[PDB]
RNA sequence: UGGCACCUCGAUGUCGGCUCGUCGCAUCCUGGGGCUGAAGAAGGUCCCAAGGGUUGGGCUGUUCGCCCAUUAAAGCGGCACGCGAGCUGGGUUCAGAACGUCGUGAGACAGUUCGGUCUCUAUCCGCCACGGGCGCAGGAGGCUUGAGGGGGGCUCUUCCUAGUACGAGAGGACCGGAAGGGACGCACCUCUGGUUUCCCAGCUGUCCCUCCAGGGGCAUAAGCUGGGUAGCCAUGUGCGGAAGGGAUAACCGCUGAAAGCAUCUAAGCGGGAAGCCCGCCCCAAGAUGAGGCCUCCCACGGCAGCCGGUAAGGACCCGGGAAGACCACCCGGUGGAUGGGCCGGGGGUGUAAGCGCCGCGAGGCGUUGAGCCGACCGGUCCCAAUCGUCCGAGGUCU
RNA sequence: GCGAAUGCCGGCAUGAGUAACGAUAAAGAGGGUGAGAAUCCCUCUCGCCGUAAGCCCAAGGGUUCCUACGCAAUGGUCGU
RNA sequence: UGAGGGAAAGGUGAAAAGAACCCCGGGAGGGGAGUGAAAUAGAGCCUGAAACCGUGGGCUUACAAGCAGUCACGGCCCCG
């Protein structure tokens, strides 16, 4: 037995494809299905990609935003079903994988260290010019 | 507990483990088969064989790694220039360890040899 | 009151109704069986199962023979469920159906020669304000002349895990009979790659 | 910590009791398939040189 | 629970060492 | 995760500013308040005349805390303080208005009020 | 608190705390009751009950006590006022100093004050772990029964019932049912969150290789910094307390005499506790009372005995292992995927070097998600587990 | 005339193949010599000191200096 | 430091006749050979107690509770 491969297997089923590519320092949306009682709704939640841990079918990525004045991340898996869509809204370029750095950054110094990847960017136009 | 984890510490830290390492692949890639305690030698191995599998790749890049654990320049190029060559075809495997049958005196350590394979 | 062998492969969640449900994964059939146990004949009544294949260059006369007689090919492991007396001759995940509840028994991880604390969840010592040296010793174990001697089962630093531990009540939360797969909720002993015990549970 | 010592000598019968593991156990020699002296086995023969059928060291 | 207050018998260890005897 | 010591920023306009954790309402020992728990605890800078002042022995739910609440749908949301709003003994707020978001628990744990009047919820 | 002065003055270390507990029950809580000046809810008082539980903080050396915030509850006691060859050393025995007081004085105080050396090595019994030996009438490889033990034993809030019963009203049930907790236990590592001594990157001084480029050592036993896989982990996750059967406690009874009535009792029979037995989980046939089932070997040579070669098996040796201090356990040993290398994936890190271009330059851009790359999931005999040795039944008697 | 004086002297036990083998600056290999080598010589490599752990005076020691020949004992192992 | 304190340690044989030579061993040591009335008088030497340490034999011992013995019976082994 394989057994790596064996939870692969379980995994299958669950596995997304459908959504877009994106790298620490890249700001993004994410939509997410919430309960409410007793609506559920999407509430969207935006900001910039601070990490993202690598486990297959378990890797999960978090976000940082400022909201109303104190600081908020949270953390999805990448593959949570809750996940409507996510909106590149910004590509960034960082120099290293953790960004947790820019938790004690002015929002002018974020500003500074996370300059709009350009090459990312110029990339993502070159599809969506699409046949 | 050590549940999982490769590699010994052959009561040396951290620094002098890895000089150890060196100085035995400088004293087996020159002679060709060098004579330790069998612990040092089975771990000897893998650090050989990754620095000759380097050789076989004989870039510019795999020089410039393989020098950073041997230093010396004249070693470097016997070992690209006459050592990688034999094991073209070989897949791994360069390094062959062998137990010595008698122990030393003084500590009563058991010896094997280690070397190159053709 | 059925139960069936298996081997642990390893943990994920999946996601049911909106939640992430933790699971470990037990590789379960097919278990053979290749003797059973009777009232008249043994005293008591159960199931020995094999499970896993092996090498028949590697089975011993005396254990071949066993196999053998059972009309049973080798097998790497036999293990008895108790009162347990499946109709058919081979025990398959199939027993198990989501949702049900199990207890599963497993070998739990070795933790070797533990202290006290690893152990017991001793308190340990300060480690300052003038602790000397017993930062992680289990302190007094004693009286005084009365009664002058030590308890047997005082709680003390020995070897800790590697021992059976059976876990209890868990949920099946699917079973894959394409693969022998048992996915059980929550957590089970020992390493992947352990051998466990999945019986239907007692707890009701 | 109060210098823990000896209530009693130990007897002789004693001593010798504890010491009733200290036996050695006599080292575990083959044949070497070449020369028929005897060797540890796994080991390259140190008096023909042999080990796995070929010669591997001057002796 | 003992009140009338227990005053110790003993002095807290310790002074000196009679080193050596040779 | 507040506990006993824990400063809180008191996010309302009663006038406190900083409290301090003195109990965890939750048990009779429990090691810590999270979102949506009440603590009891002490006011330990007011600005003047606000409805509660410096040494008020006071109630508070927990609405934001430093430490991430992990989500039954495998998510999990942390902030950037910890957070309380302060109540009166029905889990009323005694302020009027609330600042800053506040953990959605908070509503499944019966404080709808200090939701609504909450500017964000996550 | 005392009395006495019996072992111990060729030494029984003494307050308090910490740690670890264990027991008593004159029970604080939780279970079960009788009576009540018990309508209800709540409470008084007594009985049964030791299974489990019995919080955090201020003061002070303090125990004690007071106080704050809670709580089901914040129980009282024994164990050399349990525990200094377990820790502490705040306090009370020494030497220094001072205050108040006493003394002409030296000094003194069941006064106050600041300071003041606490001892690596466990023989035996006891305890926690792990083997070795022998035994369990033939020798073997498996799989088990469970005598007997041990573990566990907590409790709350809300809602339904029902704003019902009850009560002017305020307040507010029994029974039954549902949910959600606190603490604790066993496991686990998918997630969250740690670490991850060299897995990746940056950075300074310096010496060096080889001048540049690029690299190396040292700055710690990682020079420093930013991250970090497996593993081991909790703050993270799963699950546990039961249910259920049975016998009881106090208590309530059915039938019922002695005693024409009455009586729970003398005959008999019911109901009745968180407690008891079992049930759950773990250990367990040295359970010498040494159990049972399945399979394997077998009548071998010479004189309940010895010797020798075998049988089934076994050990040795080797490669190893989430097994482990050694031992032991488990897997593998070429009829092989055991570890090492190589390969693929994962995962970290975060775009190597070289080269081309732009800038005077420091740099920047592109080749490029590049290069490096521990343990994780796999493949592959390239390297090593070569070759072998030695043990080991022939079955006691009615 | 001894059995006791924590007696005196001496010898030998026990503890026990136990604690320890004296700075965590650190080692590795090849060659040699030799009955014998982790420990001696030589070479390469690697670490440590460098207001020193280098150098020179003075005290104090008193041949320890240099060579040849040795390894009983001294060297906390070994020893050429 | 000094004044001062202050040990231990005797014995081959009549005679060195103090073991040539060979053998194993680097040697130490030993086995032969030789000397001698004697060499377990061989120099680490008269005698050579005891504690203490071994080797070989007899009896015994792994369900037993102990100031270790004593009384009884039985088993085995030895001397007749
Ligand atoms: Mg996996
Ligand atoms: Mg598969
Ligand atoms: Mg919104
Ligand atoms: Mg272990
Ligand atoms: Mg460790
Ligand atoms: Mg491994
Ligand atoms: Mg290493
Ligand atoms: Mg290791
Ligand atoms: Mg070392
Ligand atoms: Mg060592
Ligand atoms: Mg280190
Ligand atoms: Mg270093
Ligand atoms: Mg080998
Ligand atoms: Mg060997
Ligand atoms: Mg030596
Ligand atoms: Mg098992
Ligand atoms: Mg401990
Ligand atoms: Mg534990
Ligand atoms: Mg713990
Ligand atoms: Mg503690
Ligand atoms: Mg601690
Ligand atoms: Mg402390
Ligand atoms: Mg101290
Ligand atoms: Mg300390
Ligand atoms: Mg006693
Ligand atoms: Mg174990
Ligand atoms: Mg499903
Ligand atoms: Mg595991
Ligand atoms: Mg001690
Ligand atoms: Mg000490
Ligand atoms: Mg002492
Ligand atoms: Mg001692
Ligand atoms: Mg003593
Ligand atoms: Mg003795
Ligand atoms: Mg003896
Ligand atoms: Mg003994
Ligand atoms: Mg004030
Ligand atoms: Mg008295
Ligand atoms: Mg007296
Ligand atoms: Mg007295
Ligand atoms: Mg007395
Ligand atoms: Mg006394
Ligand atoms: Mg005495
Ligand atoms: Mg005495
Ligand atoms: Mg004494
Ligand atoms: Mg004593
Ligand atoms: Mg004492
Ligand atoms: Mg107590
Ligand atoms: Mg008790
Ligand atoms: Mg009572
Ligand atoms: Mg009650
Ligand atoms: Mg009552
Ligand atoms: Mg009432
Ligand atoms: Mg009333
Ligand atoms: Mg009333
Ligand atoms: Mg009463
Ligand atoms: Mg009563
Ligand atoms: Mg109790
Ligand atoms: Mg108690
Ligand atoms: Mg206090
Ligand atoms: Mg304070
Ligand atoms: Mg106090
Ligand atoms: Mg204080
Ligand atoms: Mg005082
Ligand atoms: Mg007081
Ligand atoms: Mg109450
Ligand atoms: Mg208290
Ligand atoms: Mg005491
Ligand atoms: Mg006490
Ligand atoms: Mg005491
Ligand atoms: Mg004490
Ligand atoms: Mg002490
Ligand atoms: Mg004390
Ligand atoms: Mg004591
Ligand atoms: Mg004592
Ligand atoms: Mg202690
Ligand atoms: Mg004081
Ligand atoms: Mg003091
Ligand atoms: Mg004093
Ligand atoms: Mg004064
Ligand atoms: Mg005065
Ligand atoms: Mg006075
Ligand atoms: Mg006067
Ligand atoms: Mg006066
Ligand atoms: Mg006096
Ligand atoms: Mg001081
Ligand atoms: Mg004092
Ligand atoms: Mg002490
Ligand atoms: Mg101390
Ligand atoms: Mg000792
Ligand atoms: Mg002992
Ligand atoms: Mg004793
Ligand atoms: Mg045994
Ligand atoms: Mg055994
Ligand atoms: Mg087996
Ligand atoms: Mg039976
Ligand atoms: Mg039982
Ligand atoms: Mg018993
Ligand atoms: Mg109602
Ligand atoms: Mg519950
Ligand atoms: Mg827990
Ligand atoms: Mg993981
Ligand atoms: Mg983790
Ligand atoms: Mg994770
Ligand atoms: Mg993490
Ligand atoms: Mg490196
Ligand atoms: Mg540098
Ligand atoms: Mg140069
Ligand atoms: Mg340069
Ligand atoms: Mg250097
Ligand atoms: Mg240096
Ligand atoms: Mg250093
Ligand atoms: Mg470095
Ligand atoms: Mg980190
Ligand atoms: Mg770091
Ligand atoms: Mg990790
Ligand atoms: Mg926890
Ligand atoms: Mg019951
Ligand atoms: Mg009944
Ligand atoms: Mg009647
Ligand atoms: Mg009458
Ligand atoms: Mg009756
Ligand atoms: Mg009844
Ligand atoms: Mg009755
Ligand atoms: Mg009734
Ligand atoms: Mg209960
Ligand atoms: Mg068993
Ligand atoms: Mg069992
Ligand atoms: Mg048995
Ligand atoms: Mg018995
Ligand atoms: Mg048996
Ligand atoms: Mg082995
Ligand atoms: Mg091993
Ligand atoms: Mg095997
Ligand atoms: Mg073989
Ligand atoms: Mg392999
Ligand atoms: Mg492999
Ligand atoms: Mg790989
Ligand atoms: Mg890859
Ligand atoms: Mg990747
Ligand atoms: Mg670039
Ligand atoms: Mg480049
Ligand atoms: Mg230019
Ligand atoms: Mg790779
Ligand atoms: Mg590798
Ligand atoms: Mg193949
Ligand atoms: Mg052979
Ligand atoms: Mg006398
Ligand atoms: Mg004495
Ligand atoms: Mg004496
Ligand atoms: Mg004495
Ligand atoms: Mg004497
Ligand atoms: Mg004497
Ligand atoms: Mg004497
Ligand atoms: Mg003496
Ligand atoms: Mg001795
Ligand atoms: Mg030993
Ligand atoms: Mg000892
Ligand atoms: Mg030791
Ligand atoms: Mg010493
Ligand atoms: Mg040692
Ligand atoms: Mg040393
Ligand atoms: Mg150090
Ligand atoms: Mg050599
Ligand atoms: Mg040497
Ligand atoms: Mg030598
Ligand atoms: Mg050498
Ligand atoms: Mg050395
Ligand atoms: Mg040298
Ligand atoms: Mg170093
Ligand atoms: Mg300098
Ligand atoms: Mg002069
Ligand atoms: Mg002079
Ligand atoms: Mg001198
Ligand atoms: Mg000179
Ligand atoms: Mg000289
Ligand atoms: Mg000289
Ligand atoms: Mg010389
Ligand atoms: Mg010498
Ligand atoms: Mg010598
Ligand atoms: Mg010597
Ligand atoms: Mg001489
Ligand atoms: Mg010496
Ligand atoms: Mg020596
Ligand atoms: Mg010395
Ligand atoms: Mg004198
Ligand atoms: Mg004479
Ligand atoms: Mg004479
Ligand atoms: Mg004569
Ligand atoms: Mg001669
Ligand atoms: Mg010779
Ligand atoms: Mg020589
Ligand atoms: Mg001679
Ligand atoms: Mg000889
Ligand atoms: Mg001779
Ligand atoms: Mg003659
Ligand atoms: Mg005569
Ligand atoms: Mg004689
Ligand atoms: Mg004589
Ligand atoms: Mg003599
Ligand atoms: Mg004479
Ligand atoms: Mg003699
Ligand atoms: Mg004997
Ligand atoms: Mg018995
Ligand atoms: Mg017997
Ligand atoms: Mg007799
Ligand atoms: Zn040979």
């Amino acid at each position: 037995m394989n057994r790596g491969a064996l939870i692969k297997l379980v995994e299958s089923r669950y596995v997304r494809t459908d959504l877009p590519e994106f790298r620490p320092g890249d700001t993004v949306r994410v939509s997410y299905k919430v309960k409410e009682g007793n609506r559920t709704r999407i509430q969207d939640f935006e900001g910039i990609v601070i990490r993202i841990r690598r486990n297959g079918f378990n890797t999960t990525f978090t976000v940082r935003k400022v909201s109303y004045g104190v600081g908020v991340e949270r953390i999805f898996p990448l593959h949570s079903p809750l996940i409507q869509k996510i909106d590149i809204v910004q590509r960034g370029r960082a120099r290293r994988a953790k960004l947790y750095f820019i938790r004690n950054l002015s929002d002018r110094e974020i500003r500074r260290k996370l300059r709009a990847d350009r090459k990312r960017i110029d990339q993502d136009r070159a599809a969506e010019r699409a046949a | 507990m050590r549940h999982l984890k490769s590699g010994r510490k052959l009561n040396r830290h951290s620094s002098h483990r890895l000089a150890l390492y060196r100085n035995q692949a400088k004293s087996l890639l020159t002679h060709g088969r060098i004579t330790t305690t069998v612990p040092k030698a089975k771990e000897l191995r893998g650090f050989v064989d990754h620095l000759i599998h380097l050789a076989k790749r004989g870039d510019l890049h795999a020089r410039r790694l393989v020098l950073r654990d041997l230093q010396d320049v004249k070693l470097v190029r016997k070992l690209f220039d006459e050592i990688a060559p034999r094991y073209r075809d070989r897949q791994g495997g360069y390094t062959r360890v062998l137990k010595l049958a008698e122990r030393r005196r003084g500590d009563g350590a058991p010896l094997a040899l280690v070397e190159l394979v053709e | 009151m059925k139960g069936i062998l298996g081997v642990k492969v390893g943990m994920t969640r999946i996601f049911r109704d909106d939640r992430a449900v933790p699971v470990t994964v037990i590789l379960a059939g097919p278990c053979p069986v290749v003797q059973r146990r009777t009232p008249e004949k043994d005293g008591y009544t159960a199931v020995q199962l094999g499970f896993l294949p092996q090498n028949p260059k590697r089975v011993n006369r005396p254990l071949k023979g066993h196999f053998a007689k059972a009309g049973v090919e080798p097998v790497r492991i036999l293990r008895e469920i108790r009162d347990f007396n499946p109709e058919g001759d081979t025990v398959t995940v199939e027993i198990f159906k989501p949702g049900e509840r199990v207890d599963v028994t497993g070998t739990s991880k070795g933790r070797g020669f533990a202290g006290v604390m690893k152990r017991w969840n001793f308190a340990g010592g300060p480690d300052s304000h003038g602790a000397h040296k017993i930062h992680r010793h289990p302190g007094s174990i004693g009286n005084r002349k009365t009664p002058g001697r030590v308890y047997k089962g005082k709680k003390m630093a020995g070897h800790y895990g590697a021992e059976r531990v059976t876990v209890m009540n868990l949920e099946v939360v699917d079973v894959i009979p394409e693969e022998n797969l048992l996915l059980v909720k929550g957590a089970v002993p020992g390493p992947n790659g352990g051998l466990v015990i999945v019986r239907e549970t007692k707890k009701a | 910590a109060k210098h823990p010592v000896p209530k009693k000598k130990t007897s002789k019968a004693r001593r010798d009791a504890r010491r009733s593991h200290h036996a050695l156990t006599p080292p575990t020699l083959v044949p070497c398939p070449e020369c028929k002296a005897m060797k540890p086995p796994h080991t390259v023969c140190p008096e023909c040189g042999y080990y796995a059928g070929r010669k591997v060291l001057e002796v | 629970r003992r009140i009338r207050f227990r005053p110790p018998y003993l002095p807290r260890p310790g002074r000196r060492p009679r080193f050596p005897p040779p | 995760m507040i506990q006993p010591q824990t400063y809180l920023e008191v996010a309302d306009n009663t006038g406190a500013r900083k409290i301090m954790c003195i109990r965890v309402l939750k048990g009779s020992n429990a090691k810590y308040a999270t979102v949506g728990d009440v603590i009891v605890a002490s006011v330990k800078e007011a600005i003047p005349r606000g409805a509660v002042k410096e040494g008020d022995v006071v109630k508070a739910v927990v609405v934001r805390t430093k430490k991430e609440i992990k989500r039954p749908d495998g998510s999990a949301i942390r902030f950037d303080d910890n957070a309380a709003v302060i109540i009166n003994n029905q889990l009323e707020p005694r302020g009027t208005r609330v600042f800053g978001p506040v953990a959605r628990e908070l509503r499944e744990k019966g404080f709808m009020k200090i939701v609504s009047l909450a500017p964000e919820v996550l």
